[PDB]
């Protein structure tokens, strides 16, 4: 061959000889923890915050940076690569978001991978048990085609509502949060499209294509209330902590938690649908793991900063006050689809209704109203929703 | 000169003993855009404080800021200016002055006093972005219009450069 | 075929007579070239590979190839466009083995490569602007 | 019915999820970029890899468990981490540390790129880079975490992050891969992050240099960076498809030109003099001259196969090419004087080339010996190694004429009475600030675009203090508190301290003060 | 330390240079396939059959084996290490079988730890999601705490049948689809546990001991049939093939089938039950991969072997004839249970019954019962069952 | 009720499962190991390895991991297989190829045992050896 | 201590010395021995704990250890019992840590070995008859 076959060091006799020679008999240095002086969240530094703190080169006049100067090449008219005009709230130190399921890259493509393989071995195995005979047809190509199909549109625009929150978010430790929850949103709008495709292969004629759900999504008022949410979430907004708090902390766990759980997956079983759990399971569990790492953002640390606290509570007190209003309207529109099924006694009548908004509202006002000092009358919350029922 | 540490000095620390007495939006409201018309900036008035007043103008953000929430009505958080103006009426006047503009020094210091004068949190911050980016797309329309066209000697009269050395 | 040489051409040259080639006025712009240059990380699946299915077949197809040993990688240059099927490297291997399987060890594309089916290829051509992308 | 039904296995595959992307976006009129730009990215672009949120994951988890395994269990047992010619395990302490803020702030210039693009698809490759390099990210993070373990001078490895902050060489790498992939028009942040900074400089930088590492010793770098780049190919797919979809915009006509020369000047400026400088001078074995490496990779590869081949779309050769190569040639050499006179604001130790190397340099460089080369020795029979000197060659530079500036625009620093590389000293008053540049380049930047470039630069922030306290106040320290991380040879004894710093008196002065 | 540190021939300079000059500059033999001689069954030799063939070491008496020679050691009395005397099947070569998944050991713990590590991230996620609190409590507590905790021992004692398979049988791809086979039976057994003590963390007072269950099991009358069978299936009979066959093709495949899927997964889907089809899923995924194979050794090889087909049919029609009736008899006992839940049209009622019943018989008519010629009336069998109604 | 619950998260760990496994058997007179023995192995016997099938699993994979990294990345790129002296690369023909067979019958030697075994607990641990002898089997 | 090294005793002694002590009569029975033998094999974790574990607090409860290199595993001897607590190795290791995945790397057991909670133990008891197992 042309050039050189390199010798390796490692192994070459005189390079490793001469190798050995030159490398000393002793340490140099005795302190082996890397950045051991990130300051733990735990009882010792884990592998997590080493791998990630301070990676983003902040310098002092961002609060917690270790760097110092301007930056080397700023925006066109003067905007810095990173500045505190990015949002309303404050902070003492922007790096002391923790995720509590400590995901760095590594173990977030590890589970997820898990999830991929084992869901093809599922749905080989549920394809020859013969099992989609059991679902009732009605609740299958009218339900579960159209409506749910028109589902991924709105976990499709919570996912491109990260994408400016990507680039603007001021820490390292958050950045990776809001990417992974990103991607656990575009996922469930694929893995949706994945079971229609997957009810195609088994059900002759069933139309898979998305332009009878698409055309629910832009045009039917059940979901309109919905777009309209998530296009001023999306692309009404800046604030890259605005669009987390409201993405995640108001929509989703409100009207995102009431389709996906009380909807979709409690009526899956109701209407003899053994494959659609499966699918919510996984958005479900995505849904609890992104809520661990937004509560520590937001209600662990945003909200208790011990010189931002109260002034960051008037914000998000705001923030929730408007797209409360929002969720609220988006299920009032969402609730006209129990027009469409077949009344079943604690589940689709109004008592069951009723009682499936107590159980979401109620579990946001312990999982965030209380923490953050919101005052909520779940009760009237309720009521505003049933008004479209 | 001699300076002092990068982190911990007199000039940060006099700094934040004046911050400290503001006490109302208004106050506060003039104090941060006469430091930002003063200290940021190629058209500052002052480079005196050049390694610090990053940080300084940090510390005046705080301050305004809680004053903000601490005294005012929660839709003037949102819709208003400290000054007092309409977030949605100043954005339209500066993109409208912006575009107006005949030249590419006109267009460059429209955009860097909008600047001075509205970076949060005097400006709300979503107004205040959108706006920042409308004006940076006609800023850079302009300057990159046959960027290679006129030769330095050219560009260092424009500018307005004392030549000090030229190898 | 020795055009696609890692030490082609300029190169070979040393000292005085390599800076008077590399400061020549011919050389001081691009010159296009129909060429791309694969990388491929050394691992026992992409070594099996290179040796049953690069310089076999694939040099066969097209004699342009060169393979060159850069010690922890494979450095292959060849002219027009290279092209792995996933499909023909699983059966080489004697087990599963699809495209983004094959994308695990590899390492560099100057070129434009995507990929289609079973198939990995990096091509000279402008893909998207004089030939079309399309789906399965 | 309920009872017939065909039960033969099926499952749905990536690519017939793929083909229903593009129809996931919908049209409102608020659905536009919130990023200033002057282009418009068509909405019919498709992406080269078909690539699922399931199917990454299920990719780069297979990658991560082989080099895993590789690094904790079999290069572990075999003790490779402390079998790395000592320059070279320096040397790594900047790469790894360098490349991982490239690796960091690509995650935010991605998504800003995703916001830009409005075909669903389009996005989608922006996204998969997104989380890309969140994993290079902690990639490079791992390198330096592995050596801290198990190399014999962990320090430097286990502080970068903080122990960069203190030098000049940092503020160059936070332009070409920090503030250049994220500040400015999309377009352009894309030309320099993935056109340039990923198509045409990560190949000298991630791939070539495996070879340098093997060479002198070091096999946990190739078992990462060579998994590194095969994400990187695909983010060298992102860029060619930004080109793509601005092809039938009359802006591009306009414009294109511009940003691309600019970002390709941006991202030469700093790489070819400091990867030049970190192979050949932070080796002990070299693999090949890096004028060569240059050449092959920059000038014929990336310059013929992505350039020249974009020609017939309006895409000309970079005006400043032929600058480029009168750097590749020299440059790094002359960044080599100012980055041992000022070894001290380090965080690795150096090594001056021996008479085997300099016999190499001569060879390959004709000329080389007769100017750095006796620089180089005179500074060896002055002292440089030994801490009771007193000597340290910066002030040597100052003593005889030889001051050293730093550009406002690049950061790059420039001895204009030493350097044989391109490049000219302009000095420039402005508004009762004084401006050193470099090039005509930069120069044109600057004057047409002052307010990007306000940078503070070592002198304006060190100006009048002893180096001794910056080091200290800035944490560039061993564990005992005194012993200096940098040093300037890679011997086990003899290490200097702040106290034989102190003894040298040097203070640091204001360059431009003589204009 | 007291012991020499050993030199690494791989990296000392000393010992690789004496190394290098004692291995030749040339390859000895250019054949690098490991066992190039086995016979493939696809286009290719795969990786599983090169790890797994003629790693028993059959002498030429036993049907395909290569090596030659009595035994070195016997049972006392003579019985032969392996011998033609553990079966009344015969072959013309016992390493005749694959496992369509072509499970070597990797492949297969590399699935099962996906499945392991998911499902602790679901239940983590469900407790969280408070979705236990819409399970009819009365199903939840009577039908799934009891009478699905029992089916437990259903797994469990199909697990233990294979204890004597895995001693006897004859050829190494055999040997591994029989274990993997019982270690996915116990697993199920323990799943179903792991499910109870789940739901006993969220519901107090829940009892996830196994006292009752095991009751149930050994005493109640609904699973009396299905007890004598799988004791049988277990501790009656030794041939491991008659084991197989009775215990995946007849007894599984039909009681454990109806069992599984018609009744726990299926009726879970009406009583709002969002875990057990988690858990279910498991299950069915374990029995269609383990279908896969038993169908390849059994209706795809033995049943056509080029000399003892017919021969083998024979063994094989009166075995299914015999254990069908087992499995009938199993069923009329399970039905009964039918009489202790609510009755819901067309799940529940004699017609609901009725056509799971046609699912079942009928499935497995198709996958077994034709391929051997076995001829079966499924309407008869249907109605035989019904009987228990 | 419907409402309220407790909504802490939590899963169940591999040895609360093993507690009840000694459970899992059950009384009936024809259960009693095939083989001929002397002996008779006492039913309340524990085991010293808390292992069930998942968690098997999870364990084994991660082993598996790392050894074919090591191999099929690491070693194959530095070409460590043709870097051994020539008699000890002999050597290994007979070693593994060897040792495979005692791997294979374990297989069917730890099934017998799991057979003549009483305590479920008993049955468990060769259980997990059965599993163990194939996993070796294929790794010579 | 020096009675637990790999060469204690009669493998210090070499050629003639070493067989008459070897053949002695002595020597043709079993002698009971309270030591247990720990086989862990190299790895990143494994030599982490080995040093800040096995080697301090370890050593500090058991003076009697003794670890030795035997290139690519560690050989360690000690009266009694040695136990390892996989809780304490995961917070020195910064990462999740069961019993089960000290097991990775744990390669033999010369002792009466078992696991109960987050703790290893190998023990010189005859646990099972001298005393019983117990569950969590
Ligand atoms: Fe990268
Ligand atoms: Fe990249
Ligand atoms: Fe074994």
């Amino acid at each position: 061959q042309s050039s050189q076959v390199t010798k390796r060091g490692l192994t070459d006799p005189e390079r490793a000889a001469i190798i050995a020679a030159a490398v000393p008999d002793h340490a140099l240095d005795t302190q082996r923890k890397y950045h051991y002086f990130i300051q733990p969240r735990w009882k010792r530094l884990s592998e997590y915050e080493q791998l990630s703190c301070y990676a983003q080169p902040n310098p002092d006049w961002i609060a917690g940076g270790l760097d110092w100067g301007d930056w080397t090449q700023k925006f066109h008219g003067g905007r810095p690569s990173w500045g505190n005009e990015s949002t309303e709230l404050r902070t003492t130190d922007w790096y002391r978001h923790r995720d509590p399921a400590r995901r760095w890259h590594h173990p977030y493509v590890k589970d997820k991978s898990e999830e991929a393989r084992y869901t093809q071995r599922f749905l080989a195995a549920y394809s020859s048990e013969g099992s989609i005979r059991t679902i009732d047809p009605y609740w299958r190509d009218e339900i579960l085609n159209k409506y749910f199909g028109a589902l991924l549109y709105s976990e499709y625009g919570l996912f491109n509502a990260h994408s400016s929150v990507g680039r603007d978010c001021l820490s390292d430790t958050i950045r990776q949060t809001a990417v992974f929850a990103a991607l656990d949103k575009v996922d469930n709008a694929q893995m949706i499209q994945m079971e229609r495709l997957f009810i195609a292969k088994l059900v002759p004629g069933f139309d898979a294509s998305t332009d009878v759900p698409k055309k629910i999504w832009t045009t039917d008022p059940i979901y309109s209330g919905a777009r309209a949410t998530v296009q001023e979430i999306w692309q009404g907004v800046q604030d890259w902590n605005e669009i987390l708090w409201a993405g995640h902390a108001v929509y989703d766990a409100t009207f995102g938690q009431f389709a996906r759980r009380e909807f979709f997956q409690r009526l899956a079983t109701v209407y003899g649908d053994t494959l659609t759990p499966f699918f919510t399971a996984q958005s479900q569990t995505y849904f609890q793991t992104t809520r661990g790492a937004i509560d520590d953002l937001f209600v662990y640390c945003l909200a208790n900063d011990s010189e931002f606290g109260a002034h960051n509570r008037t914000f998000l007190n705001a923030w929730t006050e408007h797209y409360l209003a929002s969720s609220v309207a988006a299920l009032k529109d969402f609730v006209g689809l129990y027009a469409k099924v077949e009344k079943v006694a604690g589940a689709t009548d109004r008592a069951g209704v009723s009682e499936a908004l107590q159980r979401v509202f109620g579990d946001w006002k312990i999982d965030y109203a209380d923490k953050i000092g919101f005052r909520v009358d779940v009760d009237q919350k309720v009521d505003a929703v049933l008004a479209g029922y | 000169a001699k300076r002092e540490p990068i982190h911990d000095n007199s000039i940060r620390t006099e700094w934040e003993a004046k911050i400290a007495k503001l006490t109302s939006v208004d106050q506060a409201t003039k104090f941060i855009q006469d430091f930002r018309l003063a200290y940021t900036s190629p058209f500052r008035k002052s480079y005196d404080i050049d390694v610090d007043y990053q940080y300084i103008e940090r510390k005046i953000e705080e301050k305004l800021s809680v004053l903000k929430t601490e005294k005012l009505p929660v839709a003037d958080l949102i819709t208003k200016a400290t000054t007092g103006e309409d977030a949605a009426a100043v954005e339209a006047t500066w993109i409208a002055k912006i575009k107006a503009a005949k030249s590419k020094y006109e267009a460059e210091r429209i955009h860097i006093e909008f600047r001075q004068l509205y970076k949060p949190p005097v400006l709300p911050v979503n107004v205040f972005l959108r706006t920042d980016a409308a004006l940076g797309t006609v800023l850079m329309e302009i300057r990159n219009t046959d960027y290679y066209g006129t030769p330095l000697e050219g560009l260092r009269k424009e500018r307005g450069v004392k030549v000090l050395h030229l190898q | 075929s020795a055009h696609n040489a890692y030490n082609a051409g300029i190169m070979q040259k040393t000292g005085k007579a390599f800076a008077d080639e590399f400061f020549a006025e011919e050389n001081q712009v691009v010159h296009e070239s129909n060429a791309v240059v694969l990388v491929l990380m050394k691992s026992d699946e992409i070594d099996a590979i290179i040796e049953d299915i690069v310089l076999k077949g694939g040099k066969a197809k097209n004699p342009s190839i060169v393979v060159e040993d850069k010690a922890g990688f494979w450095w292959i240059k060849a002219d027009g466009a290279i092209e792995i099927d996933a499909a023909e490297a699983g059966e080489l291997l004697g087990k599963p083995f699809s495209v983004y399987d094959l994308l695990i060890n590899v390492s560099s594309t100057v070129g434009r490569a995507y990929t289609l089916g079973t198939k990995f290829t990096i091509t000279s051509e402008l893909m998207g602007l004089d030939r079309a992308l399309t789906d399965i | 019915d309920a009872l017939k039904v065909n039960r033969a296995p099926v499952g749905v595959e990536p690519q017939e999820v793929h083909k229903w992307l593009q129809s996931f976006n919908w049209d409102f009129k608020e659905n536009r970029t919130k990023y200033p730009t002057k282009y418009h990215m068509a909405n019919e672009t498709k992406e080269q890899f078909k690539v699922i949120a399931k199917e990454y994951a299920r990719m780069e988890a297979a990658k991560d468990e082989r080099q895993f395994g590789t690094l904790l269990d079999g290069l572990t047992r075999l003790g490779a981490g402390n079998k790395v010619h000592p320059r070279w395990g320096e040397t790594m302490k900047v790469i790894s540390n360098f490349l991982e803020v490239g690796e960091y702030n690509a995650i935010a210039a991605s998504a800003m790129l995703w916001d830009s693009a409005t075909a669903a698809e389009q996005k989608n490759g922006y996204l998969a880079q997104v989380l890309d390099e969140i994993r290079h990210t902690h990639q490079c993070a791992f390198i330096n975490h592995y050596y801290s373990k198990h190399y014999h001078d962990p320090a430097g490895h286990n502080d970068a992050r903080r122990t960069r902050a203190i030098g000049p060489l940092w503020k160059g790498m936070k332009r070409v891969f920090a503030d250049g992939f994220i500040s400015g028009d999309a377009v352009e942040c894309s030309v320099n992050l993935q056109l340039v900074g990923e198509a045409c400089f990560t190949n000298p930088l991630i791939v070539a240099v495996t070879e340098w590492a093997s060479a002198n010793g070091d096999e946990i770098t190739p078992t990462v960076f060579l998994s590194v780049e095969t994400d990187e190919l695909r983010h060298m797919a992102n860029g060619y498809q930004t080109v793509v979809s601005i092809a039938n915009d009359p802006a591009s006509a306009k414009f294109l030109n511009t940003d691309l020369n600019n970002a390709f000047w941006t991202q030469q400026k700093y790489f070819t003099p400091v990867l030049g400088y970190l192979f050949e001078y932070g080796s002990k074995f070299k693999v090949e001259p890096w004028v060569k490496t240059w050449n092959r990779w920059v000038y014929e590869d990336w310059g013929g196969i992505w350039i020249g081949r974009l020609g017939k779309y309006g895409v000309e050769s970079p005006a400043s090419l032929r600058d480029a190569k009168r750097d590749a040639y020299w440059a790094h050499h002359d960044l080599a004087l100012a980055a041992y006179a000022m070894w001290p604001l380090g965080f690795a130790r150096l090594a001056l080339p021996d008479e085997e190397d300099q016999a190499w340099f001569e060879a390959n460089y004709p000329g080389w010996a007769d100017h750095y080369g006796k620089i180089f020795n005179e500074w060896k029979k002055l002292g440089y190694e030994d801490p009771k000197s007193g000597f340290i060659p910066y002030q040597w530079l100052l003593a005889n004429g030889h001051d050293v500036y730093i550009d406002r625009v690049s950061q790059v620093p420039f001895i204009p009475s030493l350097a044989k590389g391109t490049g000219s000293l302009r000095v420039h008053e402005f508004n009762g600030k004084k401006h050193s540049l470099t090039d005509d380049w930069g120069e044109r930047q600057w004057l047409i675009e002052p307010e990007r470039y306000e940078c503070h630069n070592v002198f304006e922030q060190y100006e009048g203090r002893e180096l001794s306290e910056v080091i200290a106040e800035g944490h560039g320290v061993r564990s005992d508190g005194k012993t200096l991380i940098a040093q300037p040879h890679t011997r086990g004894d003899n290490l200097w301290t702040l106290e034989d710093i102190k003894r040298a008196g040097c203070v640091f002065p204001d360059p431009l003060a003589k204009f």
